[PDB]
């Protein structure tokens, strides 16, 4: 989903074409273009992170 | 190269991007950039699309 | 020096100029290798800061 | 490419000794290194229509960029410290020592003094000079995608020394 | 571990404090240098606003800002490697762990 | 193989450390000692530096593994493998914590060695 | 809506938390446990004249609470780690911690804010910090990321822009030097800074990235640095109306931070690094009329040597990584000794383990030094422009073999191979440096000879064995070319890049100040008596060695060598400035119309003169420091970290008749060529018979003297 | 003084090959 | 002194004769961020930093400082 | 500073220096040459046989001549000049730095 | 060739339909037919085409974010093998 919505956000034309698409581009459709993609990828390297991370061990003490 | 300026920034570039000749066809310039990693052409979202003369000429017609 | 011709007057000192790139800045067609390559770029360095920085 | 090879496999003529370690670094570093390398060449060939010396002369002076990713290049395969290629050498050259110092100074002379002299000709002499034949057909410089491909090689390259060294 | 060079008398320390002489000691890390300081974090977030201020300013008249930009990213990098060489439990020269 | 080559890489350490604290005057006096025939002894032949292979006879891997066993159990008798150079659950952390406080009580009363 | 009344409210709202809080702290300080008590008490009275009366505190607390609870939900949600401590509930936990004002038992808002202020204060940093914790890192990496990012954004800071960034940076980075060099040259102040682990070099070896700053690296870096900020003053004068000028400015600051993380190495792998970066920043250099394919071949000269010197300094570091498992200089240094006395089988000989490391450490150090053999590429060098070349040639890549001898001495002090080699080398290198300089023609080419010459007076200077002999050298000849290297670049940009003197005659009127500068610079240089420069080659010839086998060949080569400094520095000077016009007269035409007639007329820069007399005036000082350091009756200099004593010390302190009457030998050999040089005539004039005259005159005039001093008073 | 013209181009002559690149000087 | 300049295409990316209005404000912007980021860069390294001791100072050899051989 | 606009190459004259003082100096050159005798019979169009310079004298006053341009003639350029007014019209079109 | 279709409608392209200007009176019998289409590209004002003019602060927030999490991450991580629920801080710190 993150890879797939950077590339069709940042994938319009050059850079003032792109610029002045989003200039027009309304506010709530700014917010979303400029967060899924990076929401979607963090989201994704933190379910990584998780697994390799234990935090959930009983032993914690002292 | 003095004269070579294939953007409009310091040479204004035409919209039409070359003036045809007579005794030839009227083709697009080659770009400078020929990488074909080019999407499906994008359309606003909620594009209203529909075939409005064919709707019309067939109301007429009855 | 002798005859030194000022910055605002010499016609041949050249500002800031030139295009970064080959890509052209008001190009219409959809290209997304420059997006693709940001995309391994930006996810290599979150992947590094994610799972292997400390 | 082949003398990359070479060494890689020579990296391998000890079973399953410690010297896996460097060839497999080696042939990390010499797949990237190789990519680069002709994809410059790639560069060249599209742009000026030629991919030879005696027909591309001062690629700095016309494309900066595609100059500069040459210069830094030979640099990379000259096994600066501070990249994989020269932790693979080192690796290589620190065991063929005990196993035949003589051998080892052999290969290293020939392949970095001789080897290195004969790759950086050509591409000094392409890089510099001065670009004076067919003006009205010179091209412009590296696009996005070049440039981001040739910076992702470098930073590979140069990051991939940071992977953890329980492996290594 | 065990000690290397040849041990000496108590009587001799005693001695050598007499004659002026002092026993070399490892001094903490001051506030400033120390990762896990009050006066380290208060920097940081100096630091961070000051750029973010600056970054405008830059963005405004048309100056680079990718190194207010990196100052900002970097702040947390600095302070993850600081806080993992001391964590780390390496004995450069210095107090032993 | 890497802990003797960590022994050496140690006693590297420990000369540089040796060579900036302590002025060069006196200085190879105070290292013609144990550090010095350390790192004699602490040789190719007897730690694998940077060689492909360490040429070891059966006997000499056997004394090898035998010596990492002797660290691993004197480790083990105090439990400081658990989160490094091990893994256990909680009920196997909560046993190895009373049978290491239960075995340095132990040691605290037993009596000094004599001579 | 009115930022008065916001302003004065949060003042007043200021003050107000500010006194609950100390009313707080006094009331817990006297009810340590028992606040409650009073603060929660059950009655609806109280409870409302403590709310009312700590609203403040209430309210701070309230988005406390908020704040971390949404703190903690986050770092759950990121970490999927546990709960807040508990699973209170929002209801519950926002209650309990809102209620609770034990949080503020030891706050007070004006302390905290002061705290804060003073954080920042820059009254604090003291002189004892600054020893205890080295800021010359700090200054170096300011210097390095400037040049680097002035590279990369070469379109946001144009010429000035780019000039006064680096000129900022090198200048800090210089005055933090300077505040250094006197601590660590006299105070034994050394310092061993570690970055982090850069690279794995074996299964589980891991080099960290540390740097020396050391009596030894200092003795480099500084004179390194003082040259190179002076070059850059004086760059932005002789690239002059270039098109690329931040290139060259950039290039030279590159050259210069490479040389300094060079000798300011703490490992092997960063001495290699170093290595290189001052090979590839040289080529840069020489090759940086890229346009022109035959400079092209002169940088890939230089290149093909250095690449050789890369090897032999590889497979040297190599054969010590295996011998012994670390990379550490110090731990090298301390360990050497040790391994003396193993050998190495190689293909079909048994060759000494310190020999072979020594040989390929040697070999290397020649080849950069541009030792007989090995020099073929620094005449070639000259390619680049002035600035660069004073910059190679001075102290920056001509001395990194002398560098690696100083640094790993203890290493070559037990090396049959070094013994032998360093002084036939040396001498025979400053002897053919010297005669062919003196030969010379062309500027540039009589600079680079003279540097080869001094270079082989170095080597020498090692062999003897007195390392603040080779230190005091080292440091009069990097200061003394590179002010001579600035006054020809001057020259030649007058004469219109013509190096050669045969089209240069009368430029003393020209060039007033480059004339002078010149003069002062050359007798400097070149050992002349009643100069500052004497001494360096007075403390050689008192520390060679008469054991060498070759010791014949080796002093005529050093005597020689030693003459041949008066021939260059007369034909230079006098060819250069006083000599009959033999350039083109639209050279002298076109400065010598009465239009330019005025205060501002000069054919150089008055940035390039002060730039030159400054070094001038800071080499005098820095070379009276280090020769009242050294050559005192106090010694101060700091320890050495060697334990070879050559006892050459005893002939400076206690000559013998013997020594004294020897060194009147050279002495008197000097005056005789200078004399030639003076009164001998090559060509027909109306003052033959009268030089003659004047060469009779002077011969009585000196005897008479001579008597009535020593005799008749 | 004098209004100098541009920079020319004669500056760069341009080299036209008259004999075959021998393989052999490669 | 210097040689006479010529024309340089508008569209190619070069150094010849550039010259920036806004310079002071570049410098301004590229000269702070890098001394903060060396500063930072400066106070991580100084926690790996290592210095004799001082003019009245000795190691004692059975300090926990002092070096120590391995322990068999 | 160059306008952003594009901006071609402008040959204003061929000549790079004063043609008319070229002209002078070289005149006054050869005037004072031995051979020559009448200062006013020399001429733009006037040939180097005409105005009494011999093939020999020619190669003398041409080095001169470079001396005094501070530039160098190459032996088929100096050949190729037939006229005074070839030889002014070649040194003042000379680009000195060539 | 290129088969991609210019004329977009995601967005109007700019441009300048003065700097060029159609004859349609005053011809010849010997002159050429004017041209039909005569605008321009029009850059916006401020564009400087020698730097990626960005002016957008999601690539920042997203690295300083990312270093942000590594951070947090690390200390828990760090807590987690010594064993605690939290850093225990020293009181002092040495160098290392
Ligand atoms: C899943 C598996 C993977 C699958 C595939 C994935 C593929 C994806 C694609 C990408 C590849 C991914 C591969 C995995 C990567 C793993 C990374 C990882 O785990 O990260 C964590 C890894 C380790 O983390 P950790 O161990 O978990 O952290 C806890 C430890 O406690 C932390 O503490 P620590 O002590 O360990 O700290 C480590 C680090 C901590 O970092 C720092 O502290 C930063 C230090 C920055 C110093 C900057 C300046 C240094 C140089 C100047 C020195 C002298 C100055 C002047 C001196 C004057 C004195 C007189 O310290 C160092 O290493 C210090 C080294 C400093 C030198 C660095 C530069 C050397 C030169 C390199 C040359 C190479 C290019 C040549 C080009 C030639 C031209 C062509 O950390 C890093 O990533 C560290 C990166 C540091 C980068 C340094 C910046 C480079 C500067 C370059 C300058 C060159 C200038 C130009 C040269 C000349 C040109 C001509
Ligand atoms: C045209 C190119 C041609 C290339 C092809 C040819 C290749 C070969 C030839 C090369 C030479 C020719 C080309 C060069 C000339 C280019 C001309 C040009 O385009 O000019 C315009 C170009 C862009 O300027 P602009 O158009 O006016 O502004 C751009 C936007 O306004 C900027 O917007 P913004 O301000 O919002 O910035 C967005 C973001 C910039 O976005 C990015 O760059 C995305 C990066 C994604 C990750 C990829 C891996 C990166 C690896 C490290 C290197 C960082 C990137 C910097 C560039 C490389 C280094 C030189 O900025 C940042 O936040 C910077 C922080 C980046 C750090 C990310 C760390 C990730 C983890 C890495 C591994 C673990 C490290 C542990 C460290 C531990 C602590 C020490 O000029 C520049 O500004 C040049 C910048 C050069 C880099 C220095 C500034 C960044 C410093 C970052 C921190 C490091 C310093 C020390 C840190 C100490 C504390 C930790
Ligand atoms: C010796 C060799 C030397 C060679 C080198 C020589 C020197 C070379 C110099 C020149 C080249 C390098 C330097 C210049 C590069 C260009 C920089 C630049 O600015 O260019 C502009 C370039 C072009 O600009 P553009 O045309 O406008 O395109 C914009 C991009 O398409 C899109 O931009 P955007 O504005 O749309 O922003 C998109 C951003 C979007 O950003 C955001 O979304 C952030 C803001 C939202 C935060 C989240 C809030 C959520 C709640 C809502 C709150 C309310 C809304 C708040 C947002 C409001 C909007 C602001 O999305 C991302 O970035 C996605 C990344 C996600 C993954 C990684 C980060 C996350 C890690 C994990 C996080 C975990 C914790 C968080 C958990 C989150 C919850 C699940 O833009 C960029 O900077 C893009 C980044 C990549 C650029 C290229 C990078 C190349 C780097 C080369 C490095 C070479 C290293 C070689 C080393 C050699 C050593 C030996
Ligand atoms: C025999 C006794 C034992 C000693 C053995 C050695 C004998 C002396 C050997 C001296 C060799 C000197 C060579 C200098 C070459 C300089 C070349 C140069 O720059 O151009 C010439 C420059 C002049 O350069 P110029 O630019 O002005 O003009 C050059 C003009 N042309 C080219 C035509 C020649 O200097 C000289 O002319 C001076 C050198 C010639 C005179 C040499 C006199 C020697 C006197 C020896 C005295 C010995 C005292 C006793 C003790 C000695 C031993 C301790
Ligand atoms: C985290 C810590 C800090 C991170 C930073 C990492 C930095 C990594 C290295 C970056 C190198 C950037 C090079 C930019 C070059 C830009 C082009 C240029 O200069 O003009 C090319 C010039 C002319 O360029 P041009 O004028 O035609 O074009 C300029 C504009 N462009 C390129 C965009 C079109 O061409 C050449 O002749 C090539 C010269 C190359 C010179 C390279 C020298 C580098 C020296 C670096 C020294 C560093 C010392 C390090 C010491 C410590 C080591 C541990
Ligand atoms: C003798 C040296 C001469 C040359 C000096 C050149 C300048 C060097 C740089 C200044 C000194 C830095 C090291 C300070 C050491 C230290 O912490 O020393 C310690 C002191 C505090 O004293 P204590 O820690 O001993 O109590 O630190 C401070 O007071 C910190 C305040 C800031 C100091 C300057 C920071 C410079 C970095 C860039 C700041 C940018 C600000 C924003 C700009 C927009």
């Amino acid at each position: 989903v993150g890879s797939l919505s950077y590339i069709f956000y940042n994938s319009v034309g050059g850079k003032v074409i792109r610029d002045r698409i989003r200039a027009s581009r309304t506010k709530a459709q700014k917010v979303i273009v400029l967060a899924l993609a990076f929401v979607a990828n963090a989201a994704a390297l933190i379910i990584a992170r998780n697994a390799i991370t234990a935090h959930n061990f009983g032993w914690q003490a002292a | 190269l003095l004269k070579f300026d294939p953007f409009g920034f310091y040479s204004p570039k035409l919209l039409s991007e070359n003036r045809p000749e007579e005794a030839m066809p009227f083709y697009e310039d080659y770009p400078q950039n020929d990488s074909h990693w080019n999407l499906w052409e994008q359309f606003p979202e909620d594009f209203e699309d529909s075939n409005a003369e064919r709707e019309a000429i067939l109301k007429s017609n009855k | 020096d002798a005859y030194y011709h000022d910055d605002t007057h010499e016609g041949l000192m050249n500002e800031p100029h030139g295009y970064l790139t080959m890509d052209d800045p008001m190009d219409l067609r959809p290209n997304y290798e420059k997006s693709a390559l940001e995309l391994l770029f930006l996810v290599s360095g979150g992947a590094i800061l994610a799972l292997m920085l400390g | 490419t082949i003398q990359e090879m070479n060494i890689i496999y020579l990296a391998f003529c000890w079973g399953d000794s410690c010297a896996i370690l460097g060839g497999i670094l080696f042939s990390a570093t010499h797949a990237f290194l190789s990519a680069l390398m002709f994809f410059l060449v790639d560069c060249i060939y599209r742009r000026y229509h030629t991919r030879s010396l005696v027909e591309v002369n001062g690629i700095l002076h016309i494309t900066p960029n595609l100059g500069l990713s040459i210069l830094f290049m030979l640099v990379f395969f000259s096994g600066i410290p501070g990249t994989i290629k020269f932790i693979s050498e080192f690796y290589i050259f620190s065991g063929l020592l005990e196993a035949s110092p003589f051998i080892c100074f052999i290969l290293m002379l020939v392949a970095n003094v001789l080897g290195l002299i004969g790759f950086s000709k050509s591409w000094f002499n392409a890089t510099f000079g001065m670009p004076k034949k067919n003006t009205k057909y010179l091209p412009m410089d590296l696009s996005f995608k070049e440039s981001y491909i040739i910076l992702y090689c470098f930073f590979f390259l140069f990051i991939f020394s940071y992977f953890s060294s329980i492996f290594f | 571990m065990q000690n290397a060079y040849p041990e000496i008398t108590d009587q001799h320390r005693e001695f050598l404090k007499k004659q002026g002489l002092k026993v070399y000691e490892p001094k903490p890390l001051p506030d400033q240098i120390n990762p896990f300081s009050k006066t380290y974090w208060i920097t940081n977030a100096f630091i961070i606003g000051v750029s973010f201020l600056a970054r405008r300013h830059a963005l405004k008249v048309g100056a680079p800002r990718i190194f207010w930009s990196g100052c900002i990213v970097g702040v947390p990098l600095a302070a993850i490697i600081s806080r993992g060489k001391s964590d780390q439990l390496d004995e450069l020269v210095g107090a032993r762990k | 193989e890497l802990f003797l080559n960590e022994y050496r890489k140690r006693i590297n350490n420990e000369v540089r450390r040796a060579a900036i604290l302590t002025p060069t005057s006196s200085l190879r006096e105070k290292m013609n000692h144990k550090i010095a025939d350390q790192i004699l002894d602490l040789s190719s032949p007897h730690v694998r530096g940077a060689h492909f292979q360490a040429v070891r006879s059966w006997t000499d891997a056997s004394k090898i593994v035998n010596y990492v066993e002797e660290k691993q159990t004197k480790i083990n008798k105090y439990g400081l493998q658990f989160p490094l150079l091990g893994n256990m659950t909680e009920e196997q952390c909560a046993s190895k914590e009373d049978e290491v406080y239960q075995r340095l009580l132990k040691e605290m009363q037993k009596p000094p060695k004599k001579a | 809506f009115n930022s008065i009344l916001f302003l004065l409210f949060f003042i007043v709202n200021l003050y107000w938390f500010n006194s609950g809080l100390i009313f707080f702290n006094s009331v817990y300080k006297i009810h340590h446990d028992a606040w409650t008590l009073i603060f929660q008490t059950d009655s609806i009275l109280n409870k409302l004249k403590i709310y009312f009366f700590l609203l403040p505190l209430y309210i701070s607390s309230f988005i406390h609470s908020i704040s971390t609870w949404y703190y903690n939900y986050i770092l759950n949600f990121l970490l999927f780690s546990e709960n807040l401590n508990t699973n209170t509930n929002f209801v519950d936990y926002i209650t309990y911690n809102t209620l609770l004002l034990s949080k503020f038992e030891d706050f007070n808002l004006f302390v905290y804010i002061k705290t804060l202020l003073i954080t920042f204060d820059i009254r604090q940093i003291n002189l004892d910090f600054l020893n205890e914790y080295p800021i010359i890192l700090l200054t170096g990496l300011l210097f390095l990321f400037t040049t680097i990012f002035s590279l990369i954004c070469l379109s946001y800071l144009g010429l000035y822009g780019v000039f006064i960034l680096n000129l900022a940076s090198i200048l800090l980075f210089w005055l933090s030097m300077l505040y250094y060099f006197n601590l660590i040259v006299s105070e034994n102040y050394y310092y061993y800074i570690s970055l982090g682990k850069w690279m794995y070099l074996s299964n589980g070896f891991r080099v960290s990235f540390d740097l020396l700053i050391d009596l030894t690296s200092i003795s480099f870096s500084f004179l390194t640095l003082t040259i190179g900020v002076f070059v850059y003053i004086y760059t932005f004068s002789y690239f002059r109306y270039e098109p690329l000028v931040e290139r060259l400015i950039l290039f030279l600051n590159s050259f210069m931070i490479s040389m300094i993380l060079l000798v300011s190495s703490g490992n092997f792998i960063v001495l290699f690094l170093g290595w290189e970066l001052i090979g590839l920043t040289s080529f840069f250099l020489i090759n940086f009329w890229s346009t022109r394919v035959g400079t092209l071949k002169a940088a890939f000269k230089a290149f093909s040597f250095n690449k050789l010197s890369d090897l032999f300094l590889f497979f040297a570091i190599l054969i010590i990584f295996s011998t012994t498992y670390n990379l550490d200089i110090l731990s090298f240094n301390n360990q050497i000794y040790l391994y003396e006395s193993y050998n190495i089988d190689m293909f079909y000989w048994s060759i000494n383990l310190i020999e072979i490391i020594s040989f390929f450490f040697i070999s290397c150090a020649f080849i950069k030094s541009a030792q007989f053999g090995a020099h073929i590429w620094l005449p070639d060098s000259m390619e680049a422009p002035v600035p660069a070349s004073a910059l190679i040639h001075s102290a920056t890549l001509v001395s990194a073999g002398i560098y690696l001898l100083l640094r790993l001495s203890p290493l070559f002090e037990l090396s049959k191979y070094a013994y032998f080699i360093l002084p036939l080398i040396g001498s025979v290198t400053a002897f053919y440096g010297g005669l062919v300089s003196a030969f010379q023609s062309d500027t540039k080419k009589t600079l680079a000879y003279s540097t080869i010459s001094h270079c082989g007076f170095l080597m020498v200077s090692y062999s003897t064995g007195v390392l603040e002999f080779v230190i005091l050298y080292l440091y009069v000849h990097g200061f003394f070319k590179a002010a001579t290297f600035l006054c020809v670049g001057n020259v030649n940009r007058f004469n219109r890049n013509i190096q050669d003197f045969k089209r240069m005659g009368g430029f003393y009127k020209y060039l007033p100040f480059e004339c002078l500068a010149s003069f002062v610079c050359m007798i400097n240089l070149s050992g002349l008596p009643l100069t500052l420069g004497f001494y360096i080659k007075h403390l050689l010839f008192i520390g060679l060695v008469e054991s060498y086998t070759l010791y014949p060949l080796i002093f005529s080569s050093l005597i020689l060598g030693a003459i041949a400094g008066v021939f260059y520095s007369y034909r230079l000077f006098y060819s250069i400035f006083f000599d009959t016009k033999k350039g083109k007269k639209a050279i002298y035409l076109q400065a010598s119309r009465i239009i330019l007639n005025s205060k501002f007329y000069s054919n150089t820069s008055l940035a390039s003169n002060l730039s030159i007399t400054f070094l001038v005036l800071i080499s005098y000082t820095v070379i009276l420091y280090l020769y009242c350091t050294t050559l005192n009756n106090y010694y101060s200099l700091s320890d050495l970290k060697s334990i070879y004593i050559n006892n050459a010390y005893s002939y400076f302190y206690k000559p013998d008749y013997n020594f004294l009457n020897a060194v009147s030998i050279l002495n008197w050999f000097v005056i005789i060529l200078l004399i030639s040089v003076i009164y001998l005539n090559w060509r027909w004039s109306y003052y033959y018979t009268k030089s003659i005259d004047s060469l009779s005159k002077f011969i009585l005039f000196s005897f008479f003297f001579f008597i009535f001093s020593k005799y008749i008073l | 003084g004098w209004d100098r013209p541009d920079v020319p181009l004669s500056f760069n002559p341009l080299y036209v090959h008259k004999r075959e690149l021998s393989i052999f000087d490669t | 002194g210097g040689f006479q300049k010529y024309p340089i295409p508008r569209y190619l990316h070069v150094g010849q004769w550039i010259v920036n209005k806004n310079w002071k404000w570049n410098t301004f912007h590229m000269f702070f961020p890098t001394a903060i980021l060396c500063f930072m860069v400066w106070r991580n390294s100084m926690i790996s930093t290592a210095k004799p001791p001082n003019y009245g100072e000795y190691v004692d050899p059975q300090s926990p400082v002092a070096p120590k051989a391995i322990k068999y | 500073y160059a306008p952003q606009k594009v901006v071609l190459r402008n040959e204003k004259s061929g000549y790079y220096a004063n043609p008319d003082d070229v002209a002078r100096r070289l005149i006054r050159l050869i005037s004072l040459h031995d051979k020559v005798q009448n200062p006013s019979a020399i001429t733009l169009k006037s040939t180097w046989s005409e105005i009494g310079v011999d093939p020999l004298s020619y190669v003398e006053i041409m080095l001169e001549a470079e001396n005094e341009f501070y530039i160098e003639l190459a032996d088929e350029d100096l050949e190729r000049f037939r006229t005074v007014e070839d030889a002014v019209e070649f040194i003042a079109r000379n680009f000195f730095t060539n | 060739r290129q088969n991609f279709a210019k004329n977009i409608t995601t967005t109007d392209i700019p441009k300048d339909s003065h700097h060029f200007a159609a004859k349609r009176s005053g011809f010849t019998q010997t002159e050429q037919a004017p041209f039909a289409y005569n605008d321009v590209y029009q850059y916006p004002k401020d564009y400087k085409p020698w730097n990626y003019n960005y002016k957008g602060n999601g690539v920042l927030l997203a690295l300083f974010l990312g270093s942000a999490f590594s951070l947090v991450a690390y200390e828990r991580s760090y807590a987690s093998k010594t064993g605690r629920y939290q850093r225990k801080v020293q009181q002092n710190y040495y160098q290392i």
